DNA sequence: CGCTCTGCTCCTTCTCCTTTCCT
DNA sequence: AGGAGAAGGAGCAGAGCG
């Protein structure tokens, strides 16, 4: 349908913007005009002349910024890879893994569309140096970070985590924990043992800082 | 001096049994609330449970509660074709709500089921579906059922 | 009718919350030394006084 | 003093950045409200 | 046949438009379709909340669920006329969600971080806990008040 | 379809019998009906829906009394809604819940 | 395990209710088991009240060991802590 | 290409736990 | 009761096969 096509394109554009800003605030270089793209520009630049979207014009690459690489020296480039086939199987996932390994990236996300099989999920955690981050598309329409109920989570470096521990004379097993595969933890791409600083605001106490560790 | 003394005084002292203090400060008022959603007669608002059953659900972290409510904030302010156009996108099974009749038809070799989906009701309740959306939904239901 | 439910609720609330104490570093911790709050209520102020 | 997340000192232009918040922030807010109340009284006197 | 959704969300009972005290015209939804409602066109997705703390936990995270717990308790105990300090409820929320997930105040939830066979047996399912401690050689330390 | 066999009144069915005939079988007695020259159909009327209305609320026509809000210095409340529907014990007196008609503060006495 | 030195101590200098009650109870026990006192008795026999008088006159010979969660500690006396 | 494994996802049957005690 | 938890079934798209 025509309005169904319009709705699909609108949702795809919003998902593209969410992925763009998610890659931005993670510490990779994208620009404000690159993220603040208009809907007409999206349609005219990422769609064919027949009247449909095309996911393959959007698969892009990001690079670490200067300050981000200064803070976290061991951070490589990623590769966002939208997919066109609804139910992702082992064939598409195997091809994706081979492309990741041949392009020698350090990380790369995969924005599938409808469904991911249990067999494909088994190839996600099979690469020694690198890792892939499977993301749904219906999830990325509204980014979680901009919701009112979500306090500003901030990622801590190794130096900052060591500073936090030395201050309270703590051990990392004692800090409050944040689950891996938590909507805000996978948004920032949190690995095990990473400390995330939270700025939560209460009407009875103003702003105060709390902390969590990825578990 | 008065303000500084009072502020330096009001601080949680080390050794306080704050967990038990808070547990009793929550449980003790909890013994007075009725096991019922009492409310002032004459309003007949939406039904939500807000007594000790509600406290019990929150405390138990039950995966299924009674009367769950979503609060959706709109963008416009106009009763006609500003709130209904976005209410029409979040509703229940409207096939019998728009079907206006359903027929069972047999013939020499073919067996039919016919539905005459009138369009005036869709023209009134501002809905985004004409023909093929209904057909796709019916085919999805057929895949789901038979 | 509601008495029994309220009493059970108070008992399990106490079982969950019974061992939490402000420490001399001002943090609220557990018996196992697990730091649940870094400052009471984000303020460190006793609600009583 | 409001040190940095790594132990440095904030440069006095990054004081309210919502990333260097810590404890003592509620104490700072209390002092600010104290000074504001006294200023209200002083401004009323000057206006009279 | 006339019982299959043709539009909307097949997880939501009904929606009604409400006239706010400020004059705004907003509708609030009765069901479990949170993410779909946040994604629907015509609503503000950054301002949309639900009753279910567990729903908020699945889509928005654990800090959002802690905020939801605190607000829901404050509402349920503020509508009854009970005057409780907010810090008690803050501590309740922090304890309920301090291990990365929403653990309730039931016997199943109480196996969160207690790790104490003696106090778990004192609370409930005594023999099961003691026999499990005997099998797995649970080696608790005596630090808890129980 | 809901039709019944004459002379046995049991039930009529459509049969996947021989030579591709969807005739009106009985299964209880030897009774048959040729569909050829068809006019059979089953009409089921369906009420569609109505345009539903809002639920703003009617604080008007609700019990009112004359009391003072606890936070008078903020909002000036000289009236309040109430119900006398809380009774802890028989010897102990009743309890009355209020809510500020001005601001909306619930409390009990 | 070690002791936080006298020059740098980070704990409050205000005696707490728990510290006060414990100090009074311990001194009452010590007096009731026939220990010498350090205040003019006037007419009084109760070890608890003698201890309260000694606390008011600030003459109790005890110190408080405050234990931090890590395991170090600080030493505060009763003539230093104030109320 | 049906066949045939391997694996979910769904579902049904089966126990625990329920208030001050007041000597 | 209600109310969750948990252990075993039962049909089912998936994926590899000659
Ligand atoms: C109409 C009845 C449907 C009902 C049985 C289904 C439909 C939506 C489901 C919830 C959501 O998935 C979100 C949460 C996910 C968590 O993991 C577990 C809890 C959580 C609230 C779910 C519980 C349960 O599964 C629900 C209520
Ligand atoms: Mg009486
Ligand atoms: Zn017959
Ligand atoms: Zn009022």
């Amino acid at each position: 349908m025509d309005q169904e096509n319009e709705r699909n394109i609108s949702r795809l554009w919003r998902a593209f913007r969410t992925v763009k800003e998610m890659v931005k605030d993670r510490g990779y270089f994208i620009t404000q005009e690159e993220v603040e793209l208009p809907l007409e520009d999206f349609k005219a630049k990422y769609c064919d002349s027949m009247g449909r979207p095309q996911r393959k014009m959007m698969s892009f690459q990001a690079n670490p910024t200067e300050e981000s690489i200064s803070k976290f020296p061991d951070m490589g480039s990623l590769w966002v890879e939208f997919c066109d086939e609804p139910s992702v199987g082992v064939k598409t996932m195997k091809t994706f893994v081979i492309h990741i390994q041949e392009k020698n990236f350090q990380t790369g996300i995969f924005v599938y569309q409808n469904n991911i099989t249990p067999s494909a999920m088994k190839l996600v955690p099979s690469i020694p140096p690198a890792t892939i981050e499977t993301f749904n598309e219906a999830a990325l329409v509204v980014n979680i970070t901009h919701h009112e109920l979500v306090p500003k989570h901030i990622r801590l470096s190794s130096d900052e985590k060591r500073e936090l521990l030395k201050r309270y004379r703590l051990k990392e097993s004692q800090l409050p924990r944040i689950q891996r595969a938590d909507p805000v933890a996978l948004y920032l791409g949190l690995k095990r043992g990473e400390v995330v600083k939270i700025i939560r605001k209460s009407e009875t106490s103003g702003r105060y800082a709390s902390y969590r560790i990825c578990m | 001096e008065i303000a500084l003394f009072k502020y330096r005084k009001a601080r949680l002292e080390p050794g306080t049994a704050i967990g038990a203090i808070g547990a009793q400060s929550i449980g003790e008022p909890g013994t007075q609330m009725t096991l019922k959603t009492f409310h002032f007669a004459g309003v007949a608002s939406m039904n939500v449970t807000l007594g000790v059953p509600r406290i019990k659900e929150i405390i138990n972290a039950s995966k299924v509660i009674s009367t769950p409510i979503i609060n959706a904030v709109l963008v416009n302010d106009n009763d006609e074709r500003a709130a209904r156009v976005v209410k029409g996108r979040v509703e229940k099974t409207l096939l019998s709500d728009v079907a206006f009749y359903v027929q069972d038809v047999y013939k020499d070799n073919l067996s039919f089921i016919q539905v005459r989906i009138d369009l005036g009701t869709i023209d009134k309740l501002q809905l985004e579906l004409t023909i093929e959306d209904i057909a796709v939904a019916i085919t999805r239901a057929s895949k789901l059922k038979i | 009718v509601k008495t029994a439910e309220t009493g059970y609720m108070s008992r399990r609330l106490m079982k969950s919350l019974e061992d939490l104490s402000c420490q001399y570093d001002n943090t609220v911790r557990t018996s196992a030394n697990g730091i649940v709050q870094f400052t009471y209520g984000g303020d460190g102020l006793d609600p009583l006084e | 003093v409001r040190y940095d997340n790594s132990g440095c000192l904030v440069k006095r232009e990054d004081l309210n950045k919502a990333e260097y918040v810590d404890q003592y922030d509620a104490e700072r807010d209390f002092y600010h409200s104290l000074r504001e109340y006294i200023n209200g009284k002083a401004t009323a006197l000057a206006n009279l | 046949l006339p019982d299959v959704v043709v539009k909307g969300l097949p997880d939501i009972s009904r929606a009604v438009i409400n006239i706010r005290d400020d004059g705004k015209r907003e509708l609030l939804v009765e069901g479990y379709g949170l993410r779909d409602v946040m994604c629907t066109d015509g609503v503000i997705g950054s301002r949309t909340t639900t009753n279910h703390v567990l729903e908020v936990f699945s889509v928005l995270g654990i800090e959002a669920a802690r905020y939801s717990i605190i607000r829901e308790i404050n509402y349920t105990m503020s509508n009854h006329g009970m005057s409780v300090d907010p810090r008690h409820i803050q501590l309740l929320g922090d304890v309920m969600t301090y291990k990365g997930e929403v653990l309730g105040i039931t016997r199943f939830g109480l196996s969160k971080m207690r790790d104490s066979v003696l106090q778990l047996a004192s609370f409930e399912k005594t023999t099961d806990h003691l026999f499990d401690a005997a099998f797995y050689m649970k080696k608790d330390a005596v630090e808890g008040v129980s | 379809m809901l039709s019944f066999c004459p002379s046995c009144n049991n039930m009529l069915l459509i049969t996947s019998g021989d030579s591709g005939v969807y005739t009106l079988a009985c299964r209880s007695c030897p009774y048959e009906f040729p569909i050829e020259g068809i006019e059979i159909y089953d009409r089921k009327k369906l009420p569609r829906k109505e345009v539903d209305d809002v639920l703003g609320g009617g604080w008007d026509n609700v019990d009112q009394t004359k009391t003072q809000c606890p936070n008078y210095d903020t909002c000036g409340g000289e009236s309040a809604y109430f119900f006398q529907l809380q009774i802890r014990s028989a010897d102990e007196p009743m309890t009355t819940f209020y809510k500020c008609v001005n601001c909306g503060h619930r409390w009990k006495e | 395990e070690k002791a936080i030195p006298k020059d740098q101590r980070a704990t409050t200098p205000y005696m707490t209710k728990y510290e006060r009650a414990r100090i009074l109870g311990t001194r009452a026990l010590q007096i009731s088991m026939n220990a010498p006192v350090f205040v003019d008795l006037e007419g009084e026999t109760d070890p608890l009240r003698i201890a309260m008088k000694e606390l008011a006159e600030k003459k109790i010979p005890l110190v408080i060991r405050r234990y931090l969660p890590d395991g170090s500690f600080e030493d505060w006396s009763v003539e230093e802590l104030i109320v």
